[PDB]
Formats: structure tokens, sequence, C-alpha cells
């Protein structure tokens, strides 16, 4: 009825338009056959199951529409706003021309322009932050970007249900939606209807509309965080051939439509409709006058120690471990082995001592200005925080691993708290991270193995209380070797109280607070911001070794193995100096290095590196 | 068509033409919106080649302007707003038409009769436009809700409509329609449903309190809910202390329904809903008060006396006690520039063998205390927490409950029985005490949020009286950071001698058979009048200490840290506030000093 | 199609009798049912290849058998009786849900007399249980092995002891499975399994199967490139090869040969005996390593673990005598409790890489002397008791 479920005339047409499609498509210039046809006919050759549109094409092909007219409809404004139906109707364009949606075969999917093209200049992707995604883009096709958690196992979904009558035959096509159904008897057939005798009908699986759905949530890339707040989550939808391409711990950038589905929560809890909404996932993306916002870092020089200060200035003292964690950020150069292998490639580092230093407050530090750092502490971070599990995600399809920790922070440090306090499930998942690249699940639904590139930051208290000078090294130290053997850079961080030093501490704590601002008279602290500039710029150096800072290297690791045997038995230690021991210094010079960029490896990266090392420890003797 | 247009609302919108063209500040200001919707258009468009269109209302001007707009809107929101946000969506359209929504409005006033707190409330009230004041919570967990319908028809093409008014819909409430989901149109073609042209809307509901202040003295809370959807969703945390523009729904049917007590679940529509601050009493001290005030403030003395001013029934612990002023008072707070902020607040702990009126004196503490709640072992659920009420409460937007810390912010916990407290809580605690924040990501809603609270706590000794001879630490039983986490830890013992006992009993007897009620009064204004800052007289004194602290108590006790430096700066800062300077001085660090020894020893 | 095959096979064997004109006394026999038992159909690529294009074909698989639930009885034919008169009447399930009249037979009547069903007196198949360990080979990678079941049928049933190599083929299939045991929901995601047709009663034929010569053995069986084989025997020429080899094995890892060397051995140990029966040392060499830490001495095990296709790599403590062998876990997944091979029994056959060997639970290991003596494992432990090979 009218003035019942009104119509309202908008400016779309899809009559004029579904035709336009039909002129692009197949018939197109810019990629002898022209692009979608030739491609139309390898789907029809059998041998291509999807079909993945792009709208730069189409931009091109309005711009040729254009000039070069007649005026014709914008496709790509009203595809954005709408792009839903754009889908199916798409999909019927096309069926026609070919070298009904039940017999299809074909996967449609669809390529957001950025670009480039937008500098035509022509916003359907603009990547963007969960938080910045509003409830108002609903049915708007969307660009993002985010940290893949969940990502999950697809399962065959069906679309629609085959019974057959076999009395009155025909068919009985009954589409199906969320979880569950119930299946239809009698018959429905037109045949079997009014008759004094239904048909009686059961499905045939080969008949039926079945898909594999492949289900994720995607997290905040929580430098887009808000100040406040927690990074946000979100579902997405996939199915068909999308599916698999997706792990958990990804930074991908996803397209898709952000489409609806009816939900509430308790029921009494919902004045209606809400919706719930979901995502679907349509296609998935996994130095210049800038070298000059390096170049006033550069220009000044002392970089290694004017970053070094730069970093957590808030804290007196201890500069050396924080010429630590610069090269700890800094990290490089890895390496493969020609078969290959490979060897990390990155920086372990245990703080130790108790109970102040605000230890942590480094870490936090750290975890702040790291990108992709992640702090955590043991009891803290469950054993499942770090590992992922396997379970399903919305909107798509299904059954999702979604880890943390390690592979939530890869590629990034990871910073650990109560590092003791983690007992040992913990202990020993770390204890095989060592392998870098490398996180093995074969419990139950998992057999995968994830590969974790995360760096690692240990904070502990030492054996209760503090570090018993009575009690040796590793007496005193309650961690097996084994993994300190792991542990590159052990800060061991014990307090003598001393009259002169604290005053100046004093002074410092002092001042600031009494200031906001501590370094004065005169020190230039980093910002951070230009700061992980420069290290993205150092990043980048990938340095080679001097064949005599090789042979020194050896000499000294001789001398470093030979002494500290020639320690024998207890006090001091810990020995042995094993190759690891080697291989680390060797990663570390190789990070000062790039710190010079280098390229060189000169000889007083490496004598640094051996300062460093034997300032590390040795600490044991004041 | 629908119903037809009303000289009803026809004269309501034309009469509010008039208006707003005079007073004409609004005419330019939705241009305003406009404006920055379309530069930022623009930037979307050609740089890699958004605001919300309600716009406030002062109701001041209607009582000029409009007598009887006023008094009808007020009175009778229901007919006065939707002619009103008609004309405005129209004289909208009317600034730019060419290119191509609600286009609501605040309803700032001037208020109002109808001013009335969430204590005060219905039922002459009931269906008016309020006013109400009050702490958030439980809040909610916004769940995005849909708009209008729309459907294509093949072969016939076309196109439908479709919408849906929720009991929150409008504010007054109507007759309900259900509307269902159209599909499957009349003639029998089927209805293809399409998105992104039906609208959707955000959804929200919060709950609201009586203002914990101005709560009387004591009593049941009575709180009430309100949905907020879309632009006004989200914008305050639970334990917010705000005042809400909104409607009085009685939504819903009483059970006079269905044949077969209770009725007509009643709520407040958005509105406005401004969020307002309010310190981290009430009080009235007229012209007198703070004069007595002003000259006590000179008296050298006054703070012993003031320190002995709460022990009315407890002999000894002055150092206690003045350490309790301190807590009221608490060193300022810092947020330094692009930084964290400084915690000006001390939290303290007391540990002795029972009868030591421990939990007899935090009583006398919660008393005098302005505000805050109290909480005593295990205890619990959550503490200070939202519990992230679920489920939503109401319209699908999951709640937040403000917990105690949260609705103690700004305020004096009593933890009781704090050995007996679990552990769980316990690592909360530590993010509580010293990060001074709590944040939630429990399902839900991803917030951090704020608890100030000032804490003290008393817990046994760890079994028995052993307290007394055992040792420094394992007497403790509560490790660790814990321990460092209390700016204050006082050792109190029951240990007897006959002297003493006598001058007990003496009082003891006596109470059987520097007025406090000053105190608080005193104690307000110093709060909010006025900060100290800071000077380098003091400064050395105190380092000084320190270096002699760590330096030779590490030899005779433990733990002295850097944390004790920041304790003895909001100690001095707050001494300085007792003697109401505007400075700090070296006198009160000689105090800070003797108190934190006497802590010590 | 084999319902057409079958049909007319029995035609077929009918025409030939007669032709023979009295045959087998006399035609009974033609009426008995005559099944195909296909084999050999198509190179299938796995399981995990497989698409959901195809649900329902023969496909082919391998690899040992993992474990084999009991004999689940399936009335075709549920049994129902009434409480009047009684009438015995009884309704066959066909499709997957039983339909049950609610009354009545004898009386009818009506009346809506109670019909009852006789559990005890409902048809059974069984069509068995096998979990299956799938190896394709042509591992893609980085996929480790699927495991499958297949619900055979009928006289298949049985006829597979677990651990056996077999070639079987049979139906891809799958079902939905309803979620909440309590409401009618079903869970969408359909769940997959083997229809089980063909095995390599074929048990009873056995070798006359191998008859026509079984394929040519299967032409060779892909042995290598004869002309890689000729490389090889080449190669053995290489006087050097003994220690050319040893070299070829670790390269990452840097001296420490003669290590080297008596791993390669352990890869060539030994030879299997049987004596006339019992004898079987097999070629079975245990070799423990131990020195200095950070040798490497971890890289190592790494790296035969890569090589070494059915081995296992695990820690001290990690572990305890149980873990090894017999988990008998709850499968769960149909709700049972389901027998699951721990660590050693797997490792059956290659290898087994032994982490802080030293450390080991002095529970654990005890399992050990019984393995390096025996080289087998006896559980009489709970519901089975048994000693199994490894």
């Amino acid at each position: 009825m009218s003035a019942a479920l009104p119509s309202i005339q908008l400016p779309v047409d899809y009559n004029n338009l579904f035709n336009e499609i039909t002129d692009f498509l197949v018939t197109f210039k810019q990629d002898k056959g022209p692009k979608y046809m030739a491609m139309l006919q390898k789907v029809a050759n059998r041998e291509l199951n999807s079909v993945i549109i792009d709208l730069d094409d189409i931009l091109q092909y309005q711009n040729e529409k254009f000039l070069q007219g007649t005026q014709a409809d914008d496709l790509v404004s009203a595809i954005q706003q709408n792009a839903n139906h754009f889908t199916e109707l798409f999909c019927r364009a096309i069926d026609n021309n070919m070298p009904p949606n039940l017999t299809r075969r074909y996967f449609l999917y669809f390529k957001p322009l950025s670009q480039n093209c937008a500098r035509r200049y022509r916003i359907s992707s603009k990547p963007l932050s969960v938080r910045q995604i509003k409830g108002d883009f609903l049915g708007q096709l969307i660009t993002v970007r985010g940290i893949i958690t969940r990502v999950s196992d697809v399962k065959p979904a069906v679309e629609v249900i085959a019974y057959t009558c076999d009395q009155c035959g025909y068919e009985v096509f009954q589409e199906v939606n969320s979880r569950t159904f119930t299946p239809l008897s009698e018959c429905t057939s037109e045949e079997c209807s009014q008759n004094q005798t239904k048909g009686q009908l059961f499905m045939s699986t080969r008949a039926s509309k079945f898909s594999a759905f492949q289900e994720c949530k995607i997290q905040e890339l929580s430098q887009q965080v808000p100040v406040g707040h927690i990074p946000r989550s979100l579902n997405i939808h996939v199915n068909g051939t999308l599916v698999r391409s997706l792990s958990p711990g990804d930074i991908v950038d996803v397209t898709g439509i952000f489409l609806p589905a009816p939900y509430t929560g308790f029921k009494a809890l919902k004045a209606g409709l809400l919706t719930e909404t979901y995502l679907e996932a349509q296609f998935v993306r996994q130095t210049s006058d800038v070298e000059e916002r390096v170049m006033e870092l550069i220009t000044s020089g002392d970089v290694y120690n004017r970053l070094a200060k730069s970093i957590a200035p808030e804290i007196y003292g201890n500069l050396d471990v924080k010429k630590a964690l610069l090269l700890l950020l800094v990290g490089g150069v890895d390496k493969r082995v020609g078969d290959g292998m490979k060897i990390r490639g990155d920086i372990n580092v245990c703080l130790m001592g108790d109970p102040g230093v605000a230890k942590s407050q480094l870490l936090k530090a750290i975890c702040k200005i790291s990108p992709r750092g992640v702090y955590t502490t043991g009891k803290g971070s469950s054993g499942v925080g770090l590992t992922a599990a396997v379970m399903k995600d919305p909107v798509t399809d299904e059954m999702i691993l979604e880890g943390g920790a390690l592979v939530l922070a890869d590629n990034g440090i990871c910073c650990i708290d109560e590092f003791d306090k983690m007992d040992e499930s913990d202990r020993t998942a770390i204890h095989e991270v060592m392998e870098q690249q490398t996180i093995s699940i074969s419990k139950a639904g998992i057999n995968t193995t994830l590969n974790a590139r995360t760096s690692i930051l240990a904070a502990a208290n030492p054996l209760y209380g503090r570090y018993n000078p009575r009690l040796s090294p590793l007496d005193n130290i309650n961690l097996p070797a084994a993994l300190l053997s792991r542990f590159d850079i052990l800060f061991l961080m014990l307090d003598i109280p001393s009259r002169d030093d604290d005053e100046k501490l004093a002074e410092h704590v002092t001042y600031v607070h009494m200031h906001n601002k501590q370094p004065d008279l005169d020190f230039t602290p980093v910002e951070p911001s230009k700061m992980r500039e420069y290290i993205a710029y150092a990043k980048t150096k990938r340095p080679v070794m001097s064949e005599a800072v090789n042979d020194y290297v050896v000499q000294a690791y001789i001398r470093l193995r030979q002494d500290s045997k020639r320690e024998m038995d207890s006090k001091f230690s810990f020995g042995q100096a094993t190759p690891r021991t080697l291989l680390g210094i060797i990663r570390l010079s190789q990070a000062l290095a790039k710190l010079r960029l280098a390229d060189m490896v000169d000889i007083d990266d490496v004598e640094e590196a051996l300062r460093l090392v034997r300032v590390s420890k040795e600490s044991l003797y004041q | 068509t629908f119903f037809a247009p009303d000289a009803v609302f026809g004269d309501r919108v034309r009469r509010f033409q008039e208006f707003l063209d005079t007073f004409t500040s609004y005419r330019d200001s939705v241009r305003s919106i406009q404006v920055y919707n379309s530069n930022n258009a623009a930037n979307y468009n050609d740089d890699q080649d958004i605001l919300p269109h309600r716009i406030i209302i002062s109701l001041d001007d209607l009582r000029e302007f409009d007598r009887s707009f006023w008094s009808g809107i007020l009175v009778e929101p229901a007919y006065f707003i939707p002619p009103a946000e008609k004309a405005l969506t129209d004289l909208a359209d009317s600034m730019d038409d060419v290119p191509h929504h609600p286009w609501k409005l605040s309803f700032k006033g001037s208020f109002g009769a109808h001013a009335l707190s969430p204590r005060t409330l219905t039922a002459q009230h009931l269906n008016k436009l309020v006013s109400v004041e009050g702490i958030v919570t439980k809040t909610s967990l916004v769940r995005p809700k849909l708009i209008r319908s729309v459907h294509y028809a093949a072969k016939t093409g076309r196109f439908h409509y479709r919408d849906y008014t929720d009991a929150t819909t409008t504010l007054t409430t109507r007759i309900p329609t259900p509307a269902i989901y159209p599909t499957e149109d009349t003639e029998g073609n089927k209805l293809t449903t399409e998105y992104g042209y039906s609208t959707f809307i955000d959804h929200q509901r919060i709950t609201v309190q009586e203002m914990p202040e101005m709560a009387p003295a004591g009593q049941l809370p009575r709180s009430i809910d309100v949905i907020l959807d879309d632009d006004l969703v989200d914008k305050t945390k639970p334990g917010d202390r705000v005042n809400v523009v909104g409607v009085f729904k009685s939504l819903g049917a009483g059970g006079m329904n269905q044949s077969n007590l209770i009725g007509f679940k009643t709520l407040i529509l958005g509105n406005t809903v401004y969020p307002l601050h309010a310190r981290s009493a009430r009080q009235m001290l007229t012209d007198f008060d703070i004069r007595n005030i002003n000259k006590l403030s000179k008296k050298k003395d006054i703070f012993d006396i003031l320190s002995q001013s709460l022990a009315p029934s407890i002999y000894g612990h002055d150092h206690i006690k003045k350490a309790i002023l301190l807590m009221l008072m608490g060193g300022v707070e810092k947020n330094l520039e692009n930084g964290s902020h400084l915690r000006g607040d001390i939290n303290i702990l007391m540990v002795g063998d029972p009868s030591t009126a421990k939990s007899q004196l935090l009583r006398f503490v919660l008393n005098t205390a302005s505000l805050a709640i109290a909480t005593t072992g295990r205890g619990s659920s959550g503490v200070g927490l939202t519990a992230a009420v679920t489920t939503d409460r109401e319209t699908g937007e999951r709640r937040l409950e403000a917990g105690a810390m949260v609705l103690a912010d700004r305020g004096v916990v009593c933890i009781d029985e704090f050995d007996k407290m679990t552990d769980v809580d316990r690592v909360a605690i530590h993010e509580v005490m010293e990060q001074q924040t709590v944040t939630i990501a429990k399902a839900g809603i991803h917030t951090t949020l704020n608890a100030r609270c000032s804490v003290i706590a008393a817990a046994n000794p760890v079994f028995g009286q052993y307290d007394v001879n055992r040792d420094p630490h394992q007497n403790i039983a509560l490790p660790d950071s814990l321990l460092s986490r209390f700016d204050l830890l006082f050792v109190v013992t029951d240990d007897i001698n006959e002297i003493r006992d006598r001058s007990i009993s003496e009082h003891v007897l006596r109470t059987h058979r520097v007025t406090i009620p000053f105190l608080r009064k005193y104690v307000q204004y110093a709060k909010e009048r006025v900060i100290p800052q800071l000077t380098q007289e003091a400064i050395n004194v105190i380092v000084k200490n320190y270096t002699d602290l760590r330096n030779d108590d590490n030899t005779k006790k433990s733990p002295i840290t850097a944390r004790t430096l920041e304790t003895l700066i909001r100690l001095a800062t707050a001494h300085a506030k007792v003697r109401l300077s505007k400075t700090v001085n070296k006198v009160d660090a000689k105090v800070a000093a003797n108190l934190l020894r006497f802590a010590l020893l | 199609v084999i319902s057409i095959m079958d049909q007319t096979i029995k035609d077929c064997m009918v025409s030939l009798i007669v032709d023979n004109n009295l045959d087998y006394d006399l035609d009974e026999i033609e009426t008995k049912f005559y099944k195909v038992r296909p084999y050999n159909v198509g190179s299938c690529k796995g399981m995990r290849e497989l698409n959901p294009n195809d649900i329902d074909k023969l496909i082919n698989l391998k690899g040992l058998v993992l474990r084999s639930t009991p004999v689940i009885p399936d009335m075709k034919v549920a049994f129902f009786k009434c409480n009047v008169c009684d009438h015995t009447m009884a309704v066959e399930i066909d499709r997957g849900v039983i339909q049950e009249p609610a009354r009545c037979e004898r009386i009818d009547c009506n009346e809506p007399n109670s019909m009852s069903l006789i559990h005890n007196r409902c048809s059974f198949a069984d069509k068995q249980v096998i979990k299956l360990q799938e190896t394709p080979d042509f591992v893609p990678d980085g996929q480790t092995p699927h495991s499958i079941s297949l619900c055979v049928y009928d006289e298949l049933v049985d006829s597979c002891r677990a651990g056996d190599r077999i070639e079987v083929t049979g139906t891809f299939r799958s079902i939905p499975i309803r979620a909440n045991s309590r409401q009618r929901v079903l869970k969408s995601l359909y769940k997959t399994y083997v229809d089980v047709v063909h095995v390599k009663t074929s048990t009873i034929e056995q070798e006359l199967m191998q008859n026509k010569v079984d394929h040519n053995e299967v032409e060779e069986v892909r042995q290598i490139t004869d002309q890689d084989l000729a490389k090889i025997r080449e190669v053995a020429a290489r006087e050097d090869l003994y220690s050319l080899l040893a070299r070829s094995i670790a390269p990452s890892i840097y001296e420490l040969e003669d290590v080297k060397k008596g791993i390669l051995l352990q890869l060539f140990g030994g030879t299997n005996k049987t004596f006339t029966k019992g004898g079987r040392y097999r070629g079975d060499i245990n070799i423990l390593l131990c020195g200095d830490p950070s040798t490497s001495k971890s890289q190592i095990l790494q790296y035969v673990h890569k090589i070494t296709p059915r081995g296992v790599y695990t820690s001290g403590k990690g572990s305890s005598a149980v873990g090894l062998t017999a988990y008998i876990t709850r499968d769960v997944d149909t709700k049972q409790l389901v027998l699951e091979s721990g660590a050693l029994v797997l490792s059956d056959g290659g290898v087994c890489c032994i982490d802080e060997f030293d450390k080991m639970s002095d529970s654990t290991r005890s399992v050990l002397h019984e393995v390096m003596e025996q080289q087998t494992i006896s559980i009489a432990k709970a519901g089975i008791i048994t000693t199994l090979n490894a």
C-alpha cells in the first residue's frame, strides 16, 4: 500500500547504471582483448575462480567516458555509498556475457582506490582507526589498518538449501542465515501446493550452495589509540576466495564493505534494534626532506650519547643502560646461512636488581616510545596471553588464532615485568622464542608454528630480598643459566648508598618535579618522534665487517673465554662467555656501526661493545 | 503526506522563525557547522588526491522573546520541540541548499523549575524538560542502533521506505507502532533491502546517581538512567560528575496491557548532557568562620592543637593523628606539561595488635572525612570497578557501573582488614594507587578511568599479636610494592605499662560521663585555597635527610626509595597547607622529617 | 553410479547363469546382493588440499591408522511395539531421523496407545570409526599432518588393524552437527568425513587383489630418476664418501666430525632380524652426547629432527613417563574417551630427539629401560592391557 512503507525518490538510478556496467565490462580499453573479456574467458576456461574488481580502471573508464562524453553516471560515488547491491547487480551484468546465482562458480572481489588515482584528482580507501570508525559508516566501503588477532579457520557455511519434492519433483531452495536452521518438510512445490497431498522433500547435498567463510577480529594499531582509553577491536567478514590469507599478529590494510548484522545484549538490556553490526572483507593489503629532520640530529653529532641521554631523560642516572637500550631499539643486522638458516638478529636484555630504580619506569618508557613494543608482567600476562587461542571470529568464519604479547608485539620489542613471577610454562616458551621466529602450539586444534620477530626485555628482582652479596652471583640470581645464556645484556642494578651522588639524583628529582623539565644547562633531549625517525633511517643500513675487526674480535674473544674460565669456580662468574657471547657482541657492534650507519664496522664500535660488555657485569665488585 | 500539517505545528514552526532570526547568532552558527563539514569534505577528496548537526540554544532568549514558548517547551517539550527542530532543519537547508538529518539542539538554559536533582524527581516533573546533576554510573557500552528502512523492488524497480520510533524516540511517549522488518511487498513482489541508504544511529544509556557530595547525611541513593545516542554517546566516563538536560519519559506499558504492581519504566532522553568539574563539604564559612581560620592560621602552635582535635577518645598516636591530618591535606597535585602527573596524595597504613582502635579510628576518619567510601577486607566486588555492567541497561549499551575508588576519586578510601583482601584485587591496587588511574579493557568498553582517591589501610599483625618483637619484615605479611605503595606504614603496639594503663583508664572512665564542627570547615577552604607551591629553602634539608635515609637506614632497616623522597615532597607541601602558607618553608620540612623518622623510628 | 553398476552386475550374473542353464541350485543366489568396491580411482592430493568444490567424490588416501572406535550400532530398522495390542511394527531409519507413529498398530483402533520402542530389538550397523593419520607425503608444507576419520561401513568394519599403512578410497563427506545438544540448532559450518568405499570383502580377497599382477607394482612405485639412481651408485664410488657425507650432514655446524659421523651411522643403523620368531634386534642405535653447553648441542637435534621423517624433539622435565604413551583422553568430540598414543608410540620408526635427558623425571625414563631393552612397550594400564611395539 501507499502511505504505508513509503517510496522516496533518490538521485540514484540503477537502470542506466547497469547499462554503464555492461559498457565498461569486457568492453574496456586501457587493458588486443579488453582486460575483462580475456580475464572472463580465463575464468570461462574454468581456470579462474574469483574475480577482483578495481575502481581505478573504473576511474579511467569514466575519464574516458567523461571527455569524450557523453557524461556518464558516476559509479564510484554510488558504489562506495552502497556497493552492496553493486555486488549482486554487477554479478548479473557479468553472468550474461561469458565466453542464475545458483550456478555462478565465480567469486567477485573489488579493490578500492587510494591513490595516485586520488591524486588524479579524484576516499573510499582511507585507512582508518576503529576509533575513527563511526557507526555512521555502515554500508560504506571502507579501508582500514589494524592488528590482526583472531584470524579464523575457514569452515563451510551454506547459503541456500536444496530439497527435492520427488513427487512434485522441482526443488526447494531454502536460504540460510546465522548459526542454525530448521529443515523444511512436506513440499512447498507449487504443484504440491493445493493438492490434497503435498510431496515430501529431502535435501540433496550436491545441490546446495555452501561456502567456506574465514573469520577475524582486528585491533587498533595502538599507535592510533587515543592518549587514554584502550585500543578497540573489530570483527570482519570473509568467505570464498579471500579465506586463509589471514594470520594473527598481522598489520594489514583491509578493504571491505562495512555491514551490520542484527544482535543485542541481555534481552532486558535492549531498546532496539541496536545493530551489533559487522564488517565484511572485499580485499586485504598486508628520505625526502625528512633527511633534514634527521640531519638536525646528525649534524649535532654525538648522536649515540646525545640520543643515549635523550632516552627517558626522566630518570637520573645509568647512562650505560640507556645507551644499551638505544642499541636494543636499533637491533640488526641478523643474517641467513645459505641453506638457509637465520641468526638473530636482535637483542635480549636482562635488568637485574631491586627494589627500586623504578626499574620498570624504563620499561614503560620504551614500550611507550618503541613502535611495536609491548609491556607485560608475569602474573600478569598468562601463557595463553603470549600463546594464541583458536577461537571463532565474527562476520567471516571461523576458529581464529588470536595471538598476544609476542605475536602481538613481534618485529617490535616485548617488555616483561615481575619477570621472576612468570612461573614456568611462560619460562619454557620464552626459552624457546630465543630461537626467535618460533612459537609452536601442538595442543588440540592447533598444529601451527608461529613466527615471532619480537625483541625481549626482562625486568626481575633478585632472589629475596636483594642481591645477598654473601650470595654468589646466580645464588642471589634465581634464574637458570640456560635462559641467561639467551639473555644478551644482563644489566644488574644494585644500590649501595652514596652521600654525594644521592645528592645529585635528589636534586634532579627536586628540580623536576619542581620543574616539569629536568634537563637544563645543557641537554637537548630528542623528541621520541624524530628519534623514531632517525631510528627508521638507521635501520636501513645493514653494515659489513672488516676483517681486522674480525681478527681483533677473535683474539679478544679468546681472551674472553680464557679469562672467563680462568675464573673457574663461582663467585664472580657467570662464565663461560659462550660463543653466543661472541655472536652477541658481533650483533652488538653490528648495531653500534649502524648508529654510524657504517657498512664499515670500525674496530672502535667493537671495543665499545666490549667496554659495554665488561661494564654490564663486574658491577658486582663495588 | 502522513497526517497532514497542523497549524498547531505550522504556527509552532512559523512562530519559531523570528527566533532564531532574533537572536540571529545561531543563524550563522549553523553555517559554521556546514562550513566545517565542507572544508573537511575537501580535505578528503583533494588532499589524498564531520561535526554534529545539533546546535545549542540558550533558554534565556525565550523568556524575553517568547514567554509562552519558553513555558511551553519547558512544560510541553513534546509539542514545542519537534516543530522547532523542524524549523531548524529547514533554515539549515536554507543556509547552503545546493550541495547534497535531524539538526538537533542542546537547549542551554537558564534553568530551571525543572532544575531538580535525581533525588527529587517526578511525578509532576514527569514528562517535562528537566536538568539533573550527579555522578556517572552505571554508564553503558554503546551499541550501534539502526534507522529508517529501504527496499528495492523488482521488477517494479522503485523503492520503499520505513521508519522506526524507539520508546526513547521523541521524549514524551506515544502510542507505539511496531513496524518489524519490511519485506515481501504487496503486491507480492519481494523487497530487496538496501543498506547505506537505510540510516542508523549509535545507541547508549547510562545511569545517574544523585550527587554524592550533595547526598543527604546518610540513606539509600536514588539514581536514574538516561539514553544517549550517536553524538551524545560516549562523552563521559562512569564516575564523571555531570548535569544532564533531558526530558522525563514514562515509556512503556505498566502492566495494564497484559491482563493476567510496578509500572511504566521511566527514563530521560539525552540531551544536552554537560560534563562538569568538581573538586578532584559543602560548605558555608560566611564571614566569621573564614576570619576565624585567618586569625588562627597565625597561631604558631596551631598544628599540634589540630593534631589533638582528632582524638577526643584516643590517647597517644599524635604522630598518627598528625598523619591523618596530612592525609586530609595532601601535598597538592602536579600534572607536568605533556607528561605524567606527580601524585600529590599519600597512602597510609597502620599495623598493630587489635583493640588498637584501628577499626575505631577509621570510623572517625570516615566521619569528618568529607566523603569517601570505606572498604573492609573482602569486600569487593571490583571495589573501585565498573564491573562493566552486563548487559546493557539500557538499549543495548552495556553499562559501566563506577566502583568504589572511581566513586571515591577525590576522596578517602578506608581499607579495613586490608590483609584479608585478595591479592587478585591487590594487583589492581598497584595500578590504582601509584598509577593514580584505573584502566578497563574488559570485554568491552576499552577505557582507562581516573580514581584519584587517597588511601588508608589497617591490617592485623601477620599472626596473633606477634607483630611487636617480630622482624621488621615478615611482621609485614603483605609484600611488597604494597608496602612501598602506602606512603605511610604505622606499627602500633599493645604492650602494657601500669603507669600508662592508669593514664588510660582515667580517660576511659571520664569518657563514660577546637570544636570538630569547625574542623572540616577549616579543611575545605584550606583545600581549595591555596597551593603552597615550593621553596628552595627546604630543598636542601630534604635532600640531606633523604641521603641520610637511604644511607644509614639501608643498614638500619628498609625499603628506602625515590618513593621515600616523593613522600617527603607531598609531606612538606601539605604541612605548608596546614600552615596555609602560599609557599613551602624549612620548618614544615623539619616536621615531615620528624614524622618520617617516627615512621622509621 | 555404483547403484546402477550393482544392478547391471546382478542382471549380468543372472544372464550368465541362464547361459549355464541350471547354476548353483538354483535361483536363490541371483536374489543375493553383489556390490562394487572400486579402488585405484584417481590421484587425489591429500585431504587438506580438497575444496568444498568436491564434497562427494571418490578420493584416495594413505597413512597409518590412529585409533578406531568400537562398532557403533545403526538401526536401519528401528524396532517399535505398542502398549496395545501389542503389535511389533518397526520403521526403517532411512533418512537420519526416526519418525515414530504416535498410535497405534493393533489395536488400531486408534488408540493413542503408547507405541513402545524396543531398543534391544532394532537393527545395528557398526559402520565403524577410524581415526586416520593421513600421509599424502608430497607435503606442500608448512602444513602438519592432518588426521582423518572415516565411517567405513558393514563388512569393511574391523577389517583394519590400527597402524596399518593402507591405500583406501572412499567418498568425501561433510555433515553439520547440533551445537546445543538440547536445542534443535545445527552448527552450520559443516563437518567433513570420509565414507570409505574400498581399501588397499576385500579383506577376504586379499592377494586375489594382487591378481592381474597388482598394477605392475605401481610401476616401481616412482623409483628415483633412474639416472639419479646412477648418480647414487656413482657417488658411492667416491672414496671420501664416508667423510664427505658427514660434511654434508651439518652444513652450519663446525668441526666435531666424528659426531656427525656416528650420527650418520645412526641414520644407517643396523639391520632388523626376526630370527625364526622374535629375534628383532632391529637396527636400533641410541646415541647420547654431552659436553660444555651451547655446543650447538641443540642445533644438531634440530637438524636431525628436520631430516627425520618420523622423529620428535622433546625436552627434559617437559615430560614424564606418561606423555610418551597412551593419553587415553576423552575424545569429547563424540564425548567419548579415546586412546591417544603418547609421544613414544608415535615415534616408532625414525628417531627420537631428547632434550635435557639428565634432567628427566625419575618417573620418566623408567619408560626408557623398557623401550631400550624391549624395543617395545607393554601398557597393561587402564582399560586395555597391551604391549605395543615402538
